[PDB]
């Protein structure tokens, strides 16, 4: 999971 | 006999196009990462729009002044014998922004080129922008006549005002992956307002995320559906  | 004027007119010869930006890798001296997991989204968007009956065409990697001239040009089309204009952009973003590979675009500057005024064949067409980015940086903890410019736009954003959108480097993100999965298997059944809210229940309910930084776990997100349509939207006819 990552945020961009 | 007696007529209803409830819903967009879907029976045109076309459906209409569906533009796709997928934006995975920056210029360097921007400082943006790269976008792992968005040619998931990309490749998910371009067959769910497909099965759709919409003219696809997926860009990748553009910057701002392509974003802007590929905007430009869509717009300066004759979409007379088309239906709608969905348009997907795939990238990092701020509140009312979205980056191109070099530098970041104001959302409005893309989506003026399409009001009322300024593109004529898809005037009383709906007109939806599909935005997988980030709006700020807040984090969900959770718990437990003349018609106007603006008429006919939908914004179906991946996340609440001023929060951060997520993305899963192999599964891509949770918002297209979401709305791929509901458009699948209720497009020929529910109005788009409805689909939209199981997407809105799918994306709140079965996502959580999983960080090894106390700041960025267990966090959850909620779509935002911001529209300006005004009649109800069926992607099937007859």
């Amino acid at each position: 999971d990552e945020v961009d | 006999g007696i007529s209803l004027d409830n819903s967009y007119k879907m029976d045109y010869p076309e459906m209409g196009l569906c533009i796709i930006i997928n934006n995975k890798n920056f210029h360097k001296s921007t400082g943006m990462t790269s976008r792992s997991g968005t040619d998931v989204d990309a490749a998910n968007l371009r067959e769910t729009f497909r099965n759709l009956k919409y003219e696809v065409r997926n860009k990748n990697d553009l910057t701002r002044e392509e974003i802007v001239e590929l905007m430009r040009d869509v717009s300066k089309e004759d979409h007379s014998k088309r239906s709608s204009f969905v348009c997907v952009l795939l990238s990092h973003g701020e509140e009312g922004i979205i980056f191109g590979t070099n530098g970041p675009v104001d959302l409005k500057k893309i989506t003026n080129f399409f009001r009322g005024d300024r593109c004529r064949s898809l005037t009383g067409k709906p007109k939806l922008f599909i935005i997988q980015a980030c709006r700020g940086t807040e984090l969900d903890c959770g718990i437990e006549h003349k018609i106007p410019v603006e008429a006919d736009f939908l914004y179906a954003y991946s996340t609440a005002p001023g929060y951060y959108s997520w993305r899963n480097s192999k599964d891509g993100s949770w918002f297209i992956q979401s709305l791929c999965a509901m458009l699948k298997q209720y497009a020929d059944k529910l109005e788009f307002m409805h689909i939209l809210t199981r997407v809105n229940r799918a994306v709140a309910t079965e996502f959580e995320s999983f960080s090894f930084d106390a700041t960025f776990h267990a966090k959850k997100q909620i779509p935002c559906i911001v529209s300006m349509l005004t009649k109800e939207l069926y992607f099937y006819h007859h």
